[PDB]
RNA sequence: CUUUAAUGUUUGAUGUUCUAACGUUGACCCGUAAUCCGGGUUGCGGACAGUGUCUGGUGGGUAGUUUGACUGGGGCGGUC
RNA sequence: GUUUAUUAAAAACACAGCACUGUGCAAACACGAAAGUGGACGUAUACGGUGUGACGCCUGCCCGGUGCCGGAAGGUUAAU
RNA sequence: AGGACCGAACCGACUAAUGUUGAAAAAUUAGCGGAUGACUUGUGGCUGGGGGUGAAAGGCCAAUCAAACCGGGAGAUAGCU
């Protein structure tokens, strides 16, 4: 309803993707960022 | 950008600032404009911004002095 | 012609609709009709930059020209429907030269009328020439600014514009506002009248009658925060103020444009 | 700066002369138009011993032009020419009349003219007429051509 | 020498016209079985519009900030 | 009809309707270092703003101040 | 024909009652309004922070909107506790 969540799996993967973001200088900040701090636990760029 | 290329002449932040000198800019820029200059050797209109201290500049080297040195620094596709 | 919703229901109590015979439906050739015609008043960055746009039927572009550079042979006029995305009711015109125009229906038809286009025309309402073989005193609409530009003003319904002038150099027209410029001798034109006229007198009878009409309500200023737009101050109301623009000039006289150039071709402003 | 002339054009200029120009006639006139070569010093010696000869040969088949700047600051003519009464008989096929437009002309917003009475316009040796138009009902019709200087 | 005339003349006004600058949000061609774009060709406007720099005027439009203190609570009044 | 999501749903907002005002397309205007974009592939019976609110009957008096607009002729006066 | 009537679905919340160390970070229960259009509804897309968006309340923008979230500047500074 009135609920934050609820899943879209498309916008996830188009959005807050490896590639969805890569082409964007800041999304590539992040990609950085999580992979130097070790993670690689993946918000869902798949 | 928004640069002359001959002299390079280039925006610079610098302000006229206040009459109590408190901070403020507005930018001194050049005076960039598209003169219709043109090649023999390749024979077509070769049209460039450049500013007019810029064009002072190309008339005392010679015309096509500034313009023969250009072509190492070419801008035209 | 137009008529009056008598009091059936509220909403139903005061409506001014119109009706005309012309309209005749079958629709026009589909390489003439394109798309939607729904905007929202977006940039195409994203963004409404004006309000009050969003709403409005589906309807579909319709893809017109006024322009009639063709002088062959005359033509015949079809079918006549009122063409959703402009301000006057259109007919599909055939040439017997294999063309196909629109016209925006100029009063006094025989659907099959002549047209043809010269330096002498057919010489009747509804066709084009350069704006100089005419008289002053014409009235005229698809007025230019540039031949081969094409029709630009004096397109509505009922939109048209004196010759005042045209000896010498340069044509002056009297705009509907009174305003006199001097546009070039060259231009192209059509004489006689735009068609339909009852655009100004269907003057709804609701207000959702108005709303898929394109548009959004216009909420006015003073029924809004200062901040917002001035002359608000909810709970108890205010009032003050000489009275403003969202851009903060002044909206009662305070007249506008100057370019120095197209201002130089206007000769007389308005009253 | 300086230049050596290459023309007579205005009141300036007399086919070559080594004069002192400003800014007005480089760069807004006389250059860039072909119609000077900057004098400096090593110039100066190169044009003028040239110039005794491109100067001359050249020149008097070419007087046409050099008149008609003059003619047409001033207004008189609408026809034009670069070589035009230099052997008697005029030469050129510029002018309103039959280019299918309008030149020679920076108030006026015509860009059309019809052809009327044919004697042709630079091509009949003496004056010819050409008719320019503002109206398909008003005209100005003119007697017009193109000589030396 | 003036008053004033004319010659050698200088220059600002207006006036006119022009392109040779410079713009084109007119037409056409070609790159191009790209309505984008450029150049070319033509027309138009035309030393103008306009922009750079400088400048006066305006400018709660916008910004940063301030708008004291005493006091039988503070206000309020008086006071410094 | 819309509304203070989730205590205020109305006498609020909106509204057809009225009036004023701007604006001739390169439109007023608006957006965006710009290019350019929206307005509109519309175009004065249009497009935008302001105030009032079906309908009916009506909408008096006052332009000084202030703003805005017109007249600026002349005088004052900046940069230089 | 109808921003038409009554009235399910559905969309929604004006009253009241019960709940308030709840079944619930707004419900349950019983009424109620709208209910063919200024309707309402799915999918995706497009708008962004002092901004959007707003039939306009300074409302709404991820249980945050008359002051967003995340990280840093930073040990901001606290004549105060």
């Amino acid at each position: 309803m009135k609920r934050t969540f609820q899943p879209s799996v498309l916008k996830r993967n188009r959005s807050h993707g490896f590639r969805a973001r890569m082409a964007t200088k800041n999304g590539r900040q992040v990609l950085a960022r999580r992979r130097a701090k070790g993670r690689a636990r993946l918000t869902v760029s798949k | 950008s928004r640069v002359c290329q001959v002299t390079g002449k280039r925006p610079v932040t610098g302000n006229n600032r206040s009459h109590a000198l408190n901070a403020t800019k507005r930018r001194f820029l050049p005076n960039l404009h598209s003169h219709r200059f043109w090649v023999e050797s390749e024979k077509r209109f070769v049209t460039l911004r450049v500013s007019a201290k810029g064009m002072r500049v190309i008339d005392k080297k010679g015309i096509d002095t500034v313009l023969a040195e250009l072509r190492a620094r070419g801008e035209k596709y | 012609a137009v008529v009056k919703c008598k009091p059936t229901s509220p909403g139903r109590r005061h409506v001014v609709k119109v009706v005309n015979p012309e309209l005749h439906k079958g629709k026009p050739f589909a390489p003439l009709l394109e798309k939607n015609s729904k905007s929202g008043g977006r940039n195409n960055n994203g963004r409404i930059t004006t309000r009050h746009i969003g709403g409005g039927h589906k309807q579909a572009y319709r893809i017109v020209d006024f322009k009639r550079n063709k002088d062959g042979i005359p033509a015949v006029v079809e079918r006549l429907e009122y063409d959703p995305n402009r301000s006057a009711n259109i007919a599909l015109v055939l040439y017997k030269d294999g063309e196909r125009r629109y016209i925006l229906a100029p009063k006094g038809l025989k659907a099959g009328d002549q047209i043809q286009s010269g330096v002498d025309a057919a010489i009747k309402p509804g066709n084009t020439l350069p704006m100089r073989n005419i008289p002053v005193g014409s009235t005229v609409h698809n007025v230019e600014m540039k031949p081969g530009k094409g029709g630009q003003l004096a397109r509505s319904a009922g939109t048209y514009v004196q010759i005042v002038a045209r000896d010498g150099a340069y044509v002056t027209l009297r705009l509907r506002s009174g305003e006199m410029r001097k546009v070039e001798a060259d231009c192209r034109a059509t004489l006689g009248e735009v068609g339909n006229a009852e655009h100004m007198l269907r003057v709804l009878g609701k207000a959702g009658a108005a709303r898929w009409r394109g548009v959004r309500p216009t909420v006015r200023g003073t029924a809004m925060n200062p901040v917002d737009h001035p002359h608000g101050g909810g709970e108890g109301r205010n009032f003050g103020k000489h009275p403003v623009t969202p851009w903060g000039v002044q909206t009662k006289g305070k007249k506008t444009r100057s370019n120095k150039r197209t201002d130089k071709f206007i000769v007389r402003r308005r009253s | 700066m300086q230049v050596i002339l290459l023309d007579k054009v205005a009141n300036l200029g007399s086919l070559g002369d080594q004069v002192n120009v400003k800014a007005g006639y480089a760069r807004n006139f006389l250059v860039p138009q072909g119609k000077a070569v900057p004098a400096t010093k090593k110039n100066i010696e190169f044009f003028e011993a040239r110039r005794a000869e491109l100067e001359a040969k050249l020149a008097e088949v070419l007087a046409a032009a050099n008149a008609r700047a003059e003619k047409i600051n001033a207004l008189e003519t609408v026809t034009i020419a670069s070589k035009a009464g230099d052997e008697g008989k005029l030469f050129g096929s510029i002018g309103t009349r039959d280019i299918a437009d309008a030149v020679t002309a920076a108030g006026v917003e015509v860009a059309k003219s019809e052809v009327r009475l044919p004697n042709g316009v630079l091509r009949t040796t003496g004056e010819h007429e050409v008719s320019f138009q503002v109206h398909s009902e008003v005209f100005a019709k003119v007697i017009v051509n193109v000589v030396a200087e």
